[PDB]
């Protein structure tokens, strides 16, 4: 722990500064340090953790896609052999991405999930666990790909079961979980019909609960409902 | 790509 | 040299891949490895080197500015003491920026500039030397700030002298050098009148030489002339 | 900020 000597509060403060500066690798390192202090995370702190690693891995994923696309073209019929470099560099980025995912999954397993008892924390962390196994699945090709997919599915499913029992249908964590699990079905599990059914049912059940919300809660829930609709429009 | 959050 | 075992050509290939993937830290590391092979750099290779480090340090500079702004506000009359964290984190980013600048300056000094005899290479490298001392000057506050400023000035001046003797007034390297030296005068050296005079004279002398150019050369030169005009509009 | 290249 290179952050072991820094105060928990100072790590959280610096994570917020790193966010303002769009220094997401730093932000993630600060929040990893905060998690490793061993205390549970508040709502704000959980979101700082998630924002940081989502941005880091999101950039890695975008780079991996560029390189994979180049690599596939180099392997078409008619391409001039360019040697091992495209594969090597795609592998380099892939290994770094896998490392970040393993780091996040390790934090969730030691010991964020096991201490998370409230729905808003436990569902949040199990969603993250599904998300980072989903990112591992995006690059997986070996003996382990099915198991990685099933690990993502299992985490999402436990999160879904808790969210349906303990949260209203407009809860933004519940909505974002369903959005992402629907994408898992479409893009990872080769289950587009499940993806579409989940997005549509989630949208409709949220619609019917909007009347209970304040203006600020309404704005948050309708934002993610619009993402559900966006995906449905892409898929139908 | 589809939207995730 | 962590790139010491990779072929020069492979490093250049991977720098281009990193560029396509917007992985500029990787790009810079690959091009540092290529420089350290000891051979002179071609035109394309010089630009790969410059693009990589310009993007890395540009992101550092943007982050430093965000953090410096926050730090200055924390020091206004009426602010609540937030402790050492803003200063510490600004210092962290500053030290990383200084490190990147020192790395680039080290490559130019060992041994790119001393082997550069053609105007297009020598002016290009001396411009880079002025640019990276200028970035050091932007964060400098100590006994060394005047010397850093004079190191930037000296490199820019040698580049200017060569460019006026050996390049036409529309040459894009000559134009970009003048653009940046003009910004040095305005932002670093507290010489706005020199900045304005240099931008205006550079623009006018280029205008009078456009008639000699092909359509493609015209597009390149007029692009940078428009940046000169943009700055003049900002400053007058 | 002013333009540089
Ligand atoms: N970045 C910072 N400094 C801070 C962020 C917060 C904060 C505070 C409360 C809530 C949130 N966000 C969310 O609960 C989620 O995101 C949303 C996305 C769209 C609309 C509503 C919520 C729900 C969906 C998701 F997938 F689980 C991701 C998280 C964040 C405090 S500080
Ligand atoms: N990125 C890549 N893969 C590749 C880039 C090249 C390449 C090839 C030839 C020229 C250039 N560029 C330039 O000489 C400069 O930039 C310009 C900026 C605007 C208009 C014209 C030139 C002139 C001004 C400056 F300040 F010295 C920066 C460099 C680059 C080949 S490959």
């Amino acid at each position: 722990g290179a952050m072991g000597s820094m105060e928990r509060a100072s790590l959280i403060q610096k994570a917020k500064l790193a966010e303002q500066a769009e220094r997401y690798e730093d932000m993630a390192a600060f929040m990893k340090g905060a998690v490793e202090k061993g205390e549970e995370l508040s709502c704000e702190e959980r979101n700082l953790l998630s924002v940081a690693y989502k941005n880091v891995v999101g950039g890695q994923r975008a780079a991996w896609r560029v390189l994979s696309s180049i690599e596939q073209k180099s392997n078409e019929e008619g391409s001039e052999e360019k040697g091992p470099e495209v594969r090597e560099y795609r592998e380099k980025v892939e290994t770094e991405l896998q490392g970040v995912c393993d780091t996040v999954l390790g934090l969730l397993d030691s010991h964020l999930i096991k201490e998370a008892g409230d729905a808003e924390s436990r569902v949040f962390y199990l969603k993250m666990k599904g998300d980072y196994y989903r990112y591992l699945a995006e690059v997986a090709t070996g003996d382990d790909k099915k198991r990685i997919i099933d690990s993502a599915r299992s985490a999402y499913q436990e999160a879904m079961d808790i969210s349906k029992k303990e949260m209203p249908p407009t809860n933004p964590i519940r909505l974002g979980l369903a959005l992402n699990f629907s994408v898992f079905h479409y893009e990872i599990a080769n289950s587009p019909e499940e993806a579409i059914s989940l997005a549509k049912t989630t949208f409709d059940e949220a619609m019917a609960d909007l009347h209970t919300l304040s203006e600020d809660s309404y704005k948050d829930s309708t934002l993610i409902m619009q993402l559900l609709r966006d995906n449905l429009t892409l898929w139908t | 790509f589809p939207a995730t959050v």
